[PDB]
């Protein structure tokens, strides 16, 4: 973060560092059977793990699954949408498969200020992280590095999927649900009412930006110069 | 995930920081919409055990535990009402999410129907809600007498205005046109997106493996730089409609926010 | 004793399969509602060729394709049999051997795209008879030889509907199997359009 | 593809009437041919054997017949003799595969028949054919389709005998010849 | 040479101008409501909560 | 009105698609704003003669 922000000391905040995707391992082909008699080389597939393939002349990576979806009888590979190959029928075995983008999201760390500290909690966007201290689960993704507490309070620095990072002691990363205020209910009754007494008159501020700078760019200049 | 494709694209510049910048800047800045329009509550209000609003009823728009969003019965209604990962492209999730924003509302409405308009100013002080409908009477010129002594007749009105907006929501379709055209908006912008890639932009072939695997690396590099460019173009476009679309949604974020505060914390004598 | 080609006459136009999304596809199409040309001979290969055939007792034989049909040219000679269908690039009717494939309403579509001839077929349960009813069907059982010759024949050898196929876009309607239950012509019509 | 039919054919041809075989709508194994190792000769020009597992061909043809040891050097662009100008001539941009192997077990005992064309008006064009026994005519007197004085029959048998010298026994050749166009393709 | 450098280069500064554009928006915004807080916040007294 | 550059903007995409939707959607929006600004009465009303 300290690369991708250009400086030594980092803010307070959640940035994206990175992207992460997962890479494919032991690439597979496929080809039908060489009946009629150059050839083409054809290996065993594989489930579950994303790999690149190649089904008639098609390349694609992604994880291969078995698919509930029924072609038929002529069609070899489908889309369901924006034509993305989203199913592919093997020339072999003549059975279907799913094919899904195997799982790749941002990373981005979460940091309380390099003079704070230099912890940092890495959180994995949308990765069911099954894969690459304590590792939690969160509906934004995965928190690798911050204790998760079970207490609540307002939020700091903003996860998502209504979960904020804050660094509290000894001296950790802490991930909670954030507390949307104070629980209090107010008295009603039919003949009841509640009559200020006194009175606390308050400035505040309120900070308002009216302009920019006059920037003015010689465009043949800066093109040609 | 093409490497010379990636240094074909490195020796660009900074054009994909730049486009990633701004794309986080509007993912921050929606929720920064949310949160303004919603939080403008110190402290959630839970509302009374018992229902006796001076005849009003407001069980349709207050949270009904049996449900479990907890959300009201209008709420859900309008729910229902909008119908809502493929390559480089993530949405992520809202900050807030619908739970909280229920929660959000539900406290907004238990203070105004139990304490006015005093919550907004600070703490909450609560008038039986008779009487705060005659302290509104009293604000649009209306002497209070004319609510008590009609009082019966009021909250029948106001019972049956209620029940109209269900059957509006309900039967009536497209209802909630704004709101499902911008979730349309963002579904088209998104799909042309990923439509360009399968465009040709005046290379060979528009698949990359493809066009790498049958031509020789000083030949092939041209082509890439064609479909490089091209794409670049498509994306810098769909950034920039983000941008502008982002713009408008803050502006109607502004005034949801304004109306949150003029309307429901306090009787505004703003005409229309 | 021309009849107007009813909204029938629409095939698969790839082998890709699409799940309840609407398509739209840009080649060879037959014209919905256009006059084929009902015949009961001589019929030219302008371009692709929808051919419809009824036969209660399956007089109509196999098609003889030709570019020129003068024993100067190769030709295509498809022909069918009981026990197999036979296509020679090379019986009773004839007229430098390059390939020979043997296999195995009534609805046939036939086109030469870059040397390749493609075959589409149907079978329906027909209940009225001199007449095609409008409605939808298509499938895709076809066999591909690289002729590279433009077909300008027909010569089948008691009635066959022919009609040629336009290059005009098509929305095609697609069912969650992923058959194509209905379509629409774009330049058909205003409200097609 | 037919290449064992081509190349375990029982029978060969004599090399004045070359048997040429067309290779059509099949996937070909060259494997088979380039990892044998009952091969004498395996000459490919502007071609790579080892490399067409993953190409296509317009055209594909096959040509086989018999010669002897001293003229499987015939059997290639830009050479002449008896062979290379009266049996069977290659192109200068030839683009095939040479391929010969020693042929005295099956086509030598102490009952085959192979045959070479001796004279011809003008030599053969690439890939040319010349079937014709008629009387070759050396002289200005015209042969009346008989043997006579400066009239030759144009062809000759072949002396295979078991104990020749290597350079006289039969050799089995052949030569496939590719093409590779802007046309659809069948050979892969 | 110089006309893959024109094209870059134009391209970056066309998008420059396009983000200050939008930006320039949204600063306007921001003073347009800053002019209606001085108007009715400072030059009078203001009923409209909050 | 050039077929062979047609031919050639197909490849493009749906940029020119995108182009007049964008403007398509200036255009009715415009009414909006003339809609919204002085369609406020329900019912024309007549000064007295
Ligand atoms: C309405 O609210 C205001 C709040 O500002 C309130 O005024 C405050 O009153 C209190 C009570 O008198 C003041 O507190 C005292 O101020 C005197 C100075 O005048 C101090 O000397 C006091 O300190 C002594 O007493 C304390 C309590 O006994 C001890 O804890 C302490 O150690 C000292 O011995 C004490 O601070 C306060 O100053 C004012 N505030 C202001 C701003 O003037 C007002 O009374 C409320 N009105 C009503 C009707 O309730
Ligand atoms: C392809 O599309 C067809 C038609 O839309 C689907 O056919 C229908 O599918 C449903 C659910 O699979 C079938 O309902 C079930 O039928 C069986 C007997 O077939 C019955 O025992 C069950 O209780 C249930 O009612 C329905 O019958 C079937 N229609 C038929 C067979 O005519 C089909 O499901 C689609 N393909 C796939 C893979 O979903
Ligand atoms: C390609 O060859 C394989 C090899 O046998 C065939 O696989 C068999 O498929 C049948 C079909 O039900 C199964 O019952 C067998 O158990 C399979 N055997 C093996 C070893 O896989 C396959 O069907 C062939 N496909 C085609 C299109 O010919
Ligand atoms: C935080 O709250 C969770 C609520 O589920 C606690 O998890 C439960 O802990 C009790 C007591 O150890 C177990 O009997 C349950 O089986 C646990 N449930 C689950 C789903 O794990 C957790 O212990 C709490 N942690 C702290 C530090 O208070
Ligand atoms: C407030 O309105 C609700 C909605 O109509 C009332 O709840 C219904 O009351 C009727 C009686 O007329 C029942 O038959 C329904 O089952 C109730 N629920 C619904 C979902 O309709 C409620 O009674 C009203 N408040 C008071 C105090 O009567
Ligand atoms: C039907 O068609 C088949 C074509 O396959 C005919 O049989 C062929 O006859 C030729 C001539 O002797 C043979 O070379 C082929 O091997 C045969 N093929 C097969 C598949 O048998 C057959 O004569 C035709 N007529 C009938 C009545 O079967
Ligand atoms: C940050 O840490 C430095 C010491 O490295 C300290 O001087 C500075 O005051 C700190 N900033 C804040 C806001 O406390
Ligand atoms: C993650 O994957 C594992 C195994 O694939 C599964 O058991 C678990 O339920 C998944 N969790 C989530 C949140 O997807
Ligand atoms: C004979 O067929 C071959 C292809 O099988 C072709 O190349 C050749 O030109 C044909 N001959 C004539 C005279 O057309
Ligand atoms: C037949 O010929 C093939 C070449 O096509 C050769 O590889 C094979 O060994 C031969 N079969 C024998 C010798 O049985």
């Amino acid at each position: 973060t300290k690369c991708t922000l250009k400086s030594f000391t980092v803010e307070k905040g959640i940035y994206q560092t990175s992207n992460f995707r997962v890479q494919p391992t032991e690439s597979i082909v496929r080809f039908p059977n060489i009946t009629n008699l150059g050839p083409k080389k054809s290996t065993n597939l594989v489930k579950n793990k994303c790999v690149n393939f190649n089904f008639n002349g098609l390349t694609g990576t992604g994880v291969l699954t078995e698919s509930n979806k029924k072609f038929l009888p002529f069609q070899q590979f489908g889309r369901d949408i924006a034509d993305t190959t989203d199913a592919v029928r093997d020339p072999q075995t003549l059975e279907i498969l799913d094919i899904t983008p195997c799982s790749f999201g941002g990373v981005s760390v979460i940091t309380p200020g390099t003079n704070t500290s230099n912890q940092v909690a890495v959180l994995y966007q949308d990765v069911n992280c099954t894969e690459v201290s304590n590792v939690f689960q969160t509906r934004a993704g995965c928190l690798i590095g911050a204790e998760h507490v079970n207490n609540s309070y307002e939020c700091d620095i903003p996860i998502g999927a209504g979960i904020c990072a804050s660094y509290q002691t000894s001296q950790s990363i802490i991930a909670y649900t954030m507390s949307l205020g104070a629980e209090n209910s107010v008295a009603y009754s039919n003949n009841s009412i509640a009559i200020p007494t006194n009175f606390t008159i308050s400035v505040t501020t309120e900070i308002l930006p009216v302009s920019m700078t006059k920037t003015s760019v010689d465009c043949t200049m800066y093109i040609c110069g | 995930d093409s490497t010379e494709c990636s240094n074909l694209l490195l020796q660009y510049g900074s054009f994909c920081t730049q486009l990633n910048r701004a794309l986080t800047g509007i993912a921050v800045e929606q929720d920064k919409n949310t949160q303004e329009v919603f939080a403008q509550v110190k402290q959630i209000y839970k509302t009374p055990p018992i229902k006796d609003f001076g005849g009003f009823n407001f069980s349709q728009i207050l949270p009904d535990p049996s449900k479990p969003s907890k959300r009201s019965f209008i709420e859900d209604l309008l729910f229902n009402k909008v119908t809502l990962k493929f390559n480089g492209l993530t949405v992520l999730p809202p900050l807030l999410t619908d739970e909280m924003i229920a929660q959000y509302t539900s406290a907004l409405l238990a203070g105004t129907i139990t304490s006015g308009w005093t919550f907004g100013a600070g703490a909450a002080l609560q008038i039986p809600f008779a009487m705060q409908m005659a302290y509104r009477f009293n604000g649009i010129g209306v002497t209070q007498n004319v609510l008590y002594e009609n009082q019966k007749l009021i909250a029948n009105q106001f019972n049956s205005a209620i029940g109209k907006i269900q059957d509006s929501l309900s039967s009536t379709a497209s209802a909630l046109g704004k709101l499902q055209d911008v979730v349309n908006q963002n579904a088209q912008a998104l799909n042309t997106l990923v439509k360009q890639l399968s465009s040709n932009f005046g290379a060979i072939s528009s698949v990359l493996n493809d066009i790498l695997s049958r031509l020789d690396p000083p030949e092939a590099e041209v082509q890439i730089d064609r479909l490089i460019t091209g794409r670049l173009q498509s994306l810098q476009t769909y950034v920039t409609q983000q941008l502008i679309r982002a713009a408008e949604i803050r502006a109607s974020a502004n005034l949801a926010a304004t109306k949150m505060s003029e309307c429901v914390l306090g009787q505004s004598k703003r005409v229309d | 004793a021309y009849t107007n080609s009813f909204t029938r006459g629409v095939y698969y136009p790839d082998k890709v399969f699409r799940s309840s999304v609407l398509h739209s596809t840009q080649d060879l199409f037959l014209p919905f509602f256009s006059n084929v040309t009902w015949f009961h001979p001589v019929l030219p290969f302008n371009d692709g060729v929808y051919f419809a055939s009824t036969e209660k007792s399956n007089i109509i034989r196999g098609w003889i394709f030709g570019t020129t049909l003068d024993s100067k040219t190769q030709s295509l000679l498809i022909v069918n049999n009981a026990t197999n269908v036979v296509i020679k690039v090379c019986f009773r009717v004839y007229s430098n051997c390059t390939f020979e494939y043997v296999s195995q309403l009534r609805e046939f579509v036939f086109k030469n795209i870059d040397g390749y001839f493609k075959i589409y077929s149907k079978h329906t349960p027909i209940n009225l008879v001199r007449d095609l009813p409008q409605g939808f069907s298509a499938l895709e059982p076809l066999v591909d030889l690289p002729i590279g010759i433009n077909i300008t024949r027909f010569q089948t050898l008691a009635a066959y509907y022919v009609g040629y196929l336009q290059p005009r876009t098509f929305l095609l309607k697609y069912n969650e199997n992923g058959t194509i239950t209905d379509a629409v012509d774009c330049a058909l019509d205003p409200l097609s359009e | 593809c037919p290449f064992g039919e081509v190349f375990n054919a029982t029978r060969f041809a004599s090399v004045y009437a070359w048997n040429r075989k067309r290779i059509s709508n099949c996937v070909a194994d060259y494997s088979v041919l380039y990892n044998s190792a009952s091969f004498s000769t395996f000459k490919c020009y502007g071609v790579s054997p080892t490399k067409l597992n993953d190409l296509c061909f317009t055209n594909v043809y096959a040509d086989s017949f018999v010669i002897r040891g001293d003229e499987v050097r015939q059997i290639a662009p830009g050479q002449t003799g008896k062979i290379a100008d009266y049996n069977y001539k290659l192109p200068d941009d030839f683009t095939g595969c040479v391929i010969a192997w020693n042929s005295n077990n099956l086509d030598s005992k102490v009952n085959y028949n192979y045959l070479y064309r001796l004279f011809r008006k003008s030599n053969l064009k690439p890939f040319e054919r010349d079937i014709s026994t008629e009387i070759y005519q050396a002289g200005s007197t015209p042969c009346n389709g008989v043997e006579g004085f400066n009239c030759y029959f144009p062809l000759q048998s072949y002396g295979f005998q078991p104990t020749n010298g290597v350079g006289y026994q039969p050799y089995r050749v052949v030569v496939l010849s590719f093409e590779l166009l802007h046309a659809p393709a069948t050979v892969c």
